[PDB]
């Protein structure tokens, strides 16, 4: 796994924290196991020993597997929550405001006359972001997907617009 | 009325006459009322009204009688002139006997209704009719197939003929 | 917090489980008593009797954490149900569950000859057997609140995941017919 | 009921089989039974359109309860009366039918001891 | 629901933060590191992004939760995700 | 704890994989490997999608071959067996039938649809 | 995507002595 | 795309391995045809059978709804592996178990029942009478016959 | 605030 | 016939001395007109079929047929004037002169009253055809295409050319009503046998039956839309009046000989359904699905009954307005994304909506909604399949629930779920192709208001 | 689909009036047909599970789905053909099984559900 | 952990973009620019009935008395239950009472 | 708008909605309640069960055991 062994810890102490929660419910009995539970972490916080830190995480997971809740609670947006995507048929991509016909661009004066200004600095700002990129992209391409801010000033950062024009999370 | 009755019966409708026993007026008595002069008085007004357009203008149409022809087993064999007439002649024989099979579920069916939970004794007769006519229908019709004729017909039907004959002369 | 959505969950609760004489009692309770007062399957009664003893512990289910206890939702409190909408639909329905069973079961013509001589532990077995199961799920409803840690037993398990039958067919079926080309 | 417990995990050949009672004679310890009298004709029956299960021996209690009922509308809740007549009978047509099982049940009891008696007396 | 804004963000963000007894709510500022200033470690950092989860009412995956290192932070990535501009 | 038992249809999760620990230098550099790859090919990609003068579609040869090579195989439950099987069945079937209308022991009373 | 035609890759498997 | 860029015949030497991989933007290592044996599969890689449900849902995909990258090799059976389809991903028990538990209880339901059927539940009461001769006429009897009559006696 | 909400083009 | 055939010739000077921008107006105009006129066939007698001469004649069977091939002609030109709008002038009125010459073609098979005359209309078909597949399709494959039709098609009509000669030769005559009245039945022996199998394996092929159906996912991926059209709504249907003709002079042969070509249908039907499950190519599932509903024709021509020859009938009909909407509905995609992979362009429902109601329409119409004719006929079939075998009833229970599963599949793949971020080239649909499903899908629906129309002789 | 097979088959007629007059001794074949109808229709067990999933549609549908609507077609459909289920001991076993299976397993489910809609499916 | 120098950059740079972009969806006052107690509620049940109850329901009476009813077994009623002593209408009959009842009770 | 949000806090109610709930489950009380005083055999027994072993030989026309 792509993961240190600091970030498997901590994804697991979030993991088994929220089942957890789920077998109490109530937040008081919550809170004096989750306290219990801390206390289990907290124990070999300062193991040295790699092969028994590995060790003592490998038996930690074997352990959730058993005791994890069957249908733990899910936020209502995250993925397998109740309304996961439930907003994904009201996000319309924004270059569809191009084929609208002139009497339906005529409605909207003052956001049309907008919207041709971010199109005007996408175009005259794209030259250079490719070429921001070129120049520092190791030979043989890149190692991360990780993208570069601007240097200069009047530069915006690489590949930016479909991030900055991205729908609302409540577009209609 | 303004079909034939006797193809269509209907026994006589006995309707109870109103015997309250309640101080209460009857909202359908007075819904009664309110339809027969809301709805039915305007409705009436406007069909009297198109039947006297109807009226100056009368015009006629006919029921087409078909003459009788020679049968297939009349037909000399490979004769298409003849045959032809007589398969004719067939096929609208068989149409209106599909339609007579339908005339007699009708009255079945509307009996079923008219009866309610009695309808297993006082449907006898509308049953049995239907179970005649559905026997000599399938005895004509049943299993010629789709490119059935007069010929399969007749051949259908001479092959009961014999088997009939063989239960006389075996008896 | 939300007065009238709680009125119409307990009487909506209580109707469901066959409290005498709101709209569902004119129904179930008649039902019983006629599948117990005849020529039937005995697993098949004992079954839909546990059923009905099922159906008053999981509507005390949702009465119990729904409305009960204390407010377990995120702080920004946004409890609103003052819509007349809101009101006069669960309103009418409201009615309707109290009253409707006795006006339909009053102007319906008679189509049978409803069992109506039986003993009396075969009359009221529908009534003991839901107070039997708010008893029970009370009980362990008010077992959560404990201090106590347990695992989830397999019948737990089986519960909570549907007997295993969507697991299973919705992997399985799907599997074998499209890879079955 | 307990009569399922004496058949099914007792002794069967002295409690009765629903489906095929009465196996003794109507007679059998009766002197002079009396016949059940059907008070609604036939066409009564058929006219009200009964169901036919419904056209049992109290079926002129139900026709009368009809009636009310039909002459009281929109008062749903009249007929009281007329109700439990029809109801009240169909008891005590249950209850002979109660009593039937037991005559049913104690005769095969009389039959055991009998043949029980002509068995060890052999 | 009713909308946001970045001030009231930056409020709720903080009270939960001044009702968590491992932190000094005379110390807290929006930019006060977790870990160095704050004094708090890797685990303690976990509870918190949990609790502004329960705050908020939606999860911050834990790819993204492990870089919220001051309070700042976590109140710009909130706004990012609930398209708050102010 | 019982052992996880991994099926077809359920897999087995990555915390209970022995694989997943024990990084090995090898490992880490099989990982580097790949992780370098799918950012070659999300440069790739991204620059094409984010270019303004772009409208149409960014072939994807990954999806072009996944179609050609789908559709190549143009040519049990695909032979005569399947055939043979259901041809007993159903000549089976209607002879027995046909020996019933013959001996006049079907009913058919009101069958006069066919 | 414009119609297909013959590339001189087609048009040499005609070229030959035979087919 | 060029015919060099798409599926040819099962690879047979190290480096017509190689050369398959680099087409599929492989690592050579993992890189794994189907067996030969003449099906059609051809050089198409051999991808584990894990449903699209299984990936990351955080990542940013450049398919969300299909969690797949531009470019990455598609799974031969990828349209049964659709978030709408298959699902392999693990579940809280056994899959073993599962069917165990699931089939125990139908079989052990389905015997109930028999049981039930055998030794039927019912009520210490004769059979219902019904007037003139069990309703011979009302239930469709043909009145030229006279029916054997049944007869109802007081108790 | 009435936030500009895109649709596609429902004039054709 | 001659009310129809010279208007349709008419239309070939009309379209080469039409000005050059009104090759499209006037052509699709005019062929409106002799759709129109094509209402007048439907003057049908209960005992007699219409027989206007020697050589030509209508009934019940060819009228629903011969108003569908006219219908289709001015749709094919709607659909056909985008993709060919850069092409030469003079290449563009010989693609019409094909489509009209295919026209010219089918109302005479349709109508022919002699046999051998119906086998010479019913073979020329495939000369438009295959010039339009192989001279107007965009891929390479398309000249494979070619082949696999032509060879496929000549492979049975050759045997059956054979047959017909030897009937006349021995019956003395081919006309269609004299065998009526001169047929004799055909008697166990393997010479007959042969004879069974050359007058039934030419429209076997074209139907296709399950087994020899490798030709029609071929043509159909590499046709244009307009030989898509014409292919699947009427081309497949010579197989099936093929057979309902021939079939008179085949009993009671029929009888055994049917049940290899049943088992094929019967089970080929649950395996073509099953296979549109996993297709990739929107064009080829369509075709897929084409063999799956003409299998249930095959199976009901086959068993000869009153109901069966009724539900084939509608089924032809219907099948033939669906299919072809599915076709153009795939084809407004494709004018677009320039693939057929089905799973390119995902969430049209959100930038198309309009076009997201006509794939719908068509949806529910394949799968069979009641009361759509496409149930109706579906329906007549089982009916009488039932009759014939009960246990049928379980094969053609689960056929309905494959077909429901893919046709909403192939709804909510295209239609439904995330649009495809880097497709950004999906302009709003054109009134030319809103107008095109409406004519698919409008007399679609209008014939149930009255179906008697569409359910052949034997109604 | 059986149904209406075996009643055009044996009876000649979809109408209910014509099937309850006729009314069939040997009805084993078009009673199952329905039956399995209305198990479909009406989520009894086997064929049960779609019911809970269709929790995914906005609550008023599941109101409008659960109540008055879709679910109790199935039965409505078995009340319709009541005069030959009367008669027909078989038919009134599958079904009182059928029934007395479904109400526990499904009450045995809800027992242990946490989401509001799911319980109420 | 935390985010990197470049990392923090462009979230802060992205982030001035974005909201500007969200502050832009924003409409002015005059968009869209469109183009050129009980009496009132009774009123608006008043048309409702009329146009929705009243003129359907003349066209069905219309079509049952004037096309439908004229066709044989068309609309077909259940015939009225009939009860000892009622008085039949069309014929003026009378229906004989039930005989005496054995008179339990309780 | 009618009815602020509140933090931390058990929020605003209006009368209306308090009043009608209120009189409502008074309402489902006072049905069930007058029923039981109408109805009590609804839910008791509307007729007593007969014991079959209280009924004599005589009745049920048991003769006695040597004949
Ligand atoms: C008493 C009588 C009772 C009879 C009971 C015996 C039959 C029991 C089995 C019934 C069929 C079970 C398969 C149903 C599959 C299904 O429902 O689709 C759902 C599936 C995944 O859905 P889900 O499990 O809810 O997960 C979503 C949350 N991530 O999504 C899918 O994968 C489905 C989409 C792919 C299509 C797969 C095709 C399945 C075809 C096989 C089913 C049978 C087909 C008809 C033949 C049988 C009819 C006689
Ligand atoms: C590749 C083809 C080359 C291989 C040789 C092809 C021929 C081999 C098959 C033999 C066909 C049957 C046959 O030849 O029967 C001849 C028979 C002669 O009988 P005759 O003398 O005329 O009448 C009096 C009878 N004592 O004729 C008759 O009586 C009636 C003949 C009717 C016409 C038969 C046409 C032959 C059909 C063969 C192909 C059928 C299968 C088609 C497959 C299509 C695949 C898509
Ligand atoms: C009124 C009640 C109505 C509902 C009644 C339902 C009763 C259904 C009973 C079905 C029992 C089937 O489930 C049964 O459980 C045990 C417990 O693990 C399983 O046992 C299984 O688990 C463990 C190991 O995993 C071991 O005990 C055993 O090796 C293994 O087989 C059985 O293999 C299985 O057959
Ligand atoms: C089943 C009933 C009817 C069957 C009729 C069968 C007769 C043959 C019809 C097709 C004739 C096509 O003739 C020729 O066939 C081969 C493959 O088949 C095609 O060739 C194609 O397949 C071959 C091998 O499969 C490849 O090597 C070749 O690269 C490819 O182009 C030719 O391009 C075509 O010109
Ligand atoms: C798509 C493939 C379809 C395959 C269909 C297979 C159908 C098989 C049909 C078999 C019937 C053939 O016809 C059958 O054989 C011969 C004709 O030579 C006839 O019999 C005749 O020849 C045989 C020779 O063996 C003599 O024994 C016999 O004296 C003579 O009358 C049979 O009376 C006839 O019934
Ligand atoms: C025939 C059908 C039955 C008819 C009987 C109808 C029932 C009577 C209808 C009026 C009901 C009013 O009911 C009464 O209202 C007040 C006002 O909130 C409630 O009082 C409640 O809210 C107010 C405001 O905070 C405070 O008095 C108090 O904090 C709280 O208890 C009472 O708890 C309730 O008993
Ligand atoms: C005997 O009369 C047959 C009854 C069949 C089962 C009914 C269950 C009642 C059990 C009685 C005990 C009381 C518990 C409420």
């Amino acid at each position: 796994a792509y993961l240190t062994h600091q970030q498997k810890v901590l994804r697991l102490y979030k993991r088994a924290l929220r089942h957890l929660e789920s077998w109490c419910i109530h937040r008081d009995k919550y809170r004096y196991f989750a306290c219990l539970l801390r206390a289990r972490f907290d124990e070999h916080k300062n193991e040295k020993d790699m092969v028994k830190a590995t060790q003592l995480l490998r038996e930690a997971e074997e352990e959730f597997w058993h005791g994890q809740h069957p249908q733990p609670y899910i936020f209502p947006e995250s993925p397998g929550g109740t309304s996961y995507e439930r907003y994904e048929c009201y996000k319309v991509p924004e270059w569809c405001l191009d084929d609208w016909h002139p009497s339906e661009k005529a409605m909207y004066p003052d956001y049309f006359a907008k919207r041709e200004q971010w199109k005007k600095l996408r175009r005259e700002s794209w030259e250079r972001e490719v070429k921001q990129l070129q120049e520092e992209t190791p030979v043989g391409g890149p190692r991360t997907e990780a993208l570069p801010p601007a240097r200069k000033q009047g530069d915006l950062p690489p590949l930016w617009w479909h991030i900055v024009t991205r729908p609302r999370e409540r577009p209609m | 009325d303004s079909w034939d009755k006797d193809v269509y019966p209907e026994p006589p409708r006995r309707t109870p006459a109103p015997s309250p026993q309640t101080s209460l007026p009857n909202p359908i008595t007075y819904l009664t009322k309110a339809f027969d002069l809301l709805v039915d008085r305007p409705v009436t007004l406007v069909r009297e009204f198109i039947e006297r357009q109807h009226a100056k203008n009368k015009y006629y149409y006919y029921h087409r009688e078909f003459r009788r022809v020679p049968d297939i087993t009349e037909c000399q064999e490979k004769d298409v002139l003849c045959m032809f007439e007589a398969e004719m002649q067939w096929r609208r024989d068989y149409k209106v006997d599909q339609e007579i099979v339908n005339i007699i579920q009708e009255r079945l069916k509307a009996c079923q209704q008219r009866e309610g939970e009695s309808h297993r004794q006082n449907c006898a007769k509308e049953l049995e009719q239907f179970t005649q006519v559905v026997k000599a229908y399938q005895d004509r019709y049943h299993d010629l197939g789709a490119h059935y004729s007069a010929r399969k017909c007749l051949a259908k039907q001479k092959q009961r003929m014999l088997a009939e004959r063989k239960a006389a002369k075996e008896a | 917090a939300m007065p009238f959505t709680t009125t119409a969950l307990i009487v909506g609760s209580l109707a469901l489980t066959g409290m005498p004489f709101l709209t569902g009692f004119y129904s179930k309770d008649l039902i019983i008593e006629a599948a117990n007062t005849s020529y039937t399957n005995a697993w098949a009664l004992l079954m839909t009797l546990i059923a009905t003893s099922f159906t008053a512990i999981y509507s005390t289910r949702i009465i119990f954490f729904a409305l009960l206890g204390q407010p377990r939702f995120p702080t920004l409190v946004n409890i609103n149900e003052n819509n007349p909408l809101l009101i006069n639909s669960i309103k009418r329905l409201l009615i309707g569950s109290l009253f409707a069973g006795y006006i339909i079961s009053n102007n319906i013509p008679p189509t049978t000859i409803p069992q109506m001589t039986m003993p009396y532990y075969l009359k009221t077995t529908a009534l003991i057997v839901t107070i039997l199961g708010f008893i029970l799920a009370l009980e362990i409803s008010n077992m959560t609140k404990n201090l106590k840690y347990h695992y989830p037993s397999n019948a737990f398990k089986f519960s909570t995941l549907l007997g295993y039958f969507p697991t299973i067919m919705h992997r399985l079926a799907p599997y074998m017919n499209l890879s079955m080309s | 009921g307990a009569h399922l417990a004496r058949r099914y995990l007792g002794d069967a050949s002295v409690e009765p089989d629903p489906l095929r009672m009465p196996t003794f004679p109507p007679d059998y310890g009766f002197p002079e039974r009396k016949e059940r009298e059907m008070v609604a004709t036939q066409q009564e029956m058929n006219d009200a359109q009964l169901v036919l299960q419904q056209r049992d021996y109290c079926a002129h209690y139900l026709i009368r309860f009809l009636k009310c009922k039909r002459d009281s509308f929109p008062n749903f809740l009249a007929c009281k009366h007329e109700r439990h007549d029809w109801d009240y009978c169909e008891h005590l047509d249950y209850v002979k039918r109660m009593k039937e099982f037991e005559r049913e049940r104690r005769l095969l009891q009389r039959k055991k001891r009998r043949e029980q008696r002509e068995a060890d007396m052999a | 629901a009713p909308p946001l804004t970045l001030e009231g963000i930056k409020d709720r963000v903080l009270y939960v933060l001044k009702l968590y007894d491992k932190i000094d709510p005379e110390k807290l500022s929006v930019n006060s590191h977790f870990m160095k200033d704050l004094g708090l470690d890797s685990l303690d950092q976990v509870e918190i992004i949990m609790a502004m989860e329960d705050e908020f009412g939606f999860e911050i995956p834990d790819i993204d939760a492990e870089k919220l290192m001051c309070p700042q932070e976590i109140v710009d990535y909130i706004a990012d995700k609930k398209d708050v501009y102010e | 704890f019982p052992k996880y038992e991994a099926s077809r249809l359920s897999s087995l999760p990555t915390t209970l994989d022995p694989a997943e620990y024990d990084i090995s230098s090898e490992t880490r550099k099989a990982q580097a490997e790949r992780l370098a790859i799918r950012s070659r090919l999300k440069r790739e990609y991204q620059l094409q999608y984010y270019d303004p003068s772009r409208r149409g579609v960014i072939e994807d040869p990954a999806l072009v071959r996944w179609t050609y090579a789908r559709s190549a195989n143009i040519y049990a439950l695909f032979g005569i067996g399947p055939l043979v099987f259901w041809y007993y069945v159903f000549k089976t079937d209607r002879d027995r039938k046909e020996k019933l209308i013959q001996e006049g022991k079907l009913d058919r009373t009101f069958n006069i649809s066919y | 995507a414009r119609q297909w035609q013959p590339d001189v890759e087609w048009a040499e498997q005609y070229g030959g002595a035979v087919m | 795309i060029t015919k060099d860029m798409l599926p040819g015949p099962y690879p047979k030497t190290p480096e017509e391995r190689a050369a398959a991989a680099k087409k599929y933007n492989m690592r050579v290592e993992d890189y794994e045809p189907y067996p030969d044996d003449g099906t059609g599969y051809g050089d198409y890689p051999k991808l584990p059978d894990r449903s699209q449900q299984e990936r990351d849902p955080w990542y940013d995909w450049d398919h969300p709804d299909l969690r797949l990258n531009w470019g990455e090799p598609m799974h031969w059976d990828l349209d049964m592996y659709i978030r709408n389809r298959v699902d392999t991903s693990p579940t809280p028990v056994n899959w073993n178990l599962m069917c165990k538990h699931l089939f125990g209880f139908v079989a052990f339901m389905l015997f109930m029942f028999w049981v039930g059927e055998t030794y039927p539940a019912y009520q210490p009461v004769g059979p219902k009478q019904y007037p003139y001769n069990n309703l011979y006429l009302e239930r469709g009897g043909d009145p030229n016959k006279e029916p054997e009559p049944v007869v109802h006696y007081e108790i | 605030k009435r936030l500009f909400i895109i649709k596609p083009s429902g004039f054709y | 016939m001659l009310k129809y055939i010279i208007p349709t010739i008419m239309l070939m000077p009309l379209t080469w001395l039409s000005k050059n921008n009104m090759i499209w107006v006037n052509s699709t105009a005019h062929s409106l007109l002799i759709s129109f006129t094509s209402l007048l066939l439907m003057n049908q007698f209960g005992d007699n079929s219409l027989n206007f001469s020697l050589l030509f004649f209508s009934d019940s069977l060819s009228t629903p047929l011969l108003i569908l091939t006219m219908w289709l002609l001015p749709l094919m030109l709607m659909a056909s004037q985008h993709h060919l709008s850069k092409e030469n002038l003079t290449r563009k009125k010989l693609f019409i002169t094909m489509l009209i010459s295919l026209q010219l073609f089918l109302i005479m098979t349709f109508t022919a009253m002699e046999l051998i005359l119906f086998y010479i209309l019913f073979e020329a078909t495939l000369v438009p055809t295959l010039i339009i597949i192989t001279r107007w399709g965009n891929q390479t494959e398309r000249l494979n295409a070619g082949l696999y039709f032509l060879f496929y098609t000549l492979a049975g009509s050759l045997p059956l050319l054979v047959a017909l000669i030897y009937i006349q030769n021995t019956v003395g005559s081919l006309n269609f009503l004299m065998l009526q009245y001169w047929v004799q039945p055909v008697h166990n022996s393997w010479s007959n046998v042969f004879m069974w199998l050359a007058c039934m394996m030419a429209f076997m092929v074209k139907m296709p039956l399950y087994g020899l159906h490798l030709w029609l996912p071929k043509a159909h991926v590499e046709a244009p839309i307009a030989g898509s059209m014409v292919l699947a709504a009427v081309l497949l249907k010579l197989g099936g009046y093929g057979m309902l003709r021939i079939t008179l002079i085949l009993n009671p042969m029929t009888d055994f000989m049917a049940y290899p070509f049943i088992m094929l249908s019967l089970w080929g039907m649950i395996m073509t359904s099953s296979i549109c499950l996993r297709q990739t190519d929107l064009k080829s599932l369509i075709a897929y699905s084409s063999v799956s509903h003409m299998a249930l024709v095959i199976v009901a021509i086959l068993i000869q009954t009153p109901w069966s020859y009724m539900g084939a009938t509608a089924l032809m009909i219907a099948h033939g307005l669906t299919s072809s909407m599915l076709f153009c509905l795939a084809n407004s995609n494709y004018e677009r994304i320039h693939s057929r992979t089905m799973i390119l362009a995902r969430g049209l429902q959100t930038l198309l909506p309009l076009m997201a109601t006509w794939w719908l329409l068509a949806s529910l119409t394949n799968l069979a909604l009641p009361p759509t004719i496409n149930l109706i006929g579906e329906l007549f079939v089982v009916m009488s399949t039932f009759s014939w075998s009960n246990i049928t009833i379980i094969l053609m229970g689960v056929n309905m629930v494959i077909t429901a599963l893919y046709s909403l599949y192939m709804l909510i793949m295209t239609q439904r779920g995330k649009y495809t971020y880097h497709i950004n080239n999906i302009s709003p649909s054109f009134t030319r192709e809103n107008a095109l499903m409406s004519l698919h899908i409008l007399p679609l629906l209008l014939l149930t208001l009255n179906p008697k129309i569409i359910l052949g002789p034997l109604y | 689909i059986l149904a209406m097979a075996w009643f055009l088959t044996n009876l000649n007629t979809w109408d209910l009036q014509q099937i309850f007059m006729l009314n069939p001794s040997d009805s084993n074949m078009p009673l199952i047909g329905l039956a399995l109808a209305a198990t479909g229709k009406s989520a009894q067990f086997g064929l049960h599970p779609w019911l809970p999933s269709a929790m995914e549609g906005p609550t008023p549908v599941s109101a409008l789905l659960h109540s008055s609507t879709m679910v109790v077609a199935g039965i409505f459909l078995l009340i319709r053909f009541y005069p030959l289920t009367e008669n027909n001991k078989y038919i009134q076993s599958i079904t009182l099984c059928l029934g007395a299976i479904t109400t526990l397993f499904t009450a045995m489910c809800a027992l242990t559900q946490n989401d509001i809609k799911k319980i109420i499916a | 952990s935390g985010y990197t120098p470049e990392e923090k950059l462009r979230l802060q740079q992205l982030r001035e973009l974005r909201r500007r972009w969200l502050k832009d969806q924003e409409l002015s006052p005059r968009e869209p620019v469109l183009p050129p107690n009980v009496i009132y509620k009774t009123y608006r049940h008043s048309i409702f009935a009329f146009t929705h109850v009243l003129i359907p329901v003349w066209i069905i009476h219309y079509y049952l008395k004037y096309h439908v009813t004229t066709k044989p077994y068309t609309i077909v009623e259940k015939k009225p239950r009939i009860f000892p002593g009622d008085t039949i209408l069309e014929t003026g009959e009378v229906i004989p009472p039930m005989k005496e009842f054995p008179d339990q009770h309780h | 708008a009618h009815i602020e949000p509140r933090y931390r806090q058990f929020p605003q109610l209006t009368r209306s909605q308090v009043i009608q709930a209120e009189f409502f489950s008074a309402t489902m009380w006072f049905w069930i309640l007058w029923r039981f005083w109408h109805d009590s055999d609804a839910v008791l027994g509307h007729f007593p069960y007969p014991d079959p072993s209280q009924w004599t030989d005589e009745e049920l026309g048991i003769p006695p055991d040597d004949e």
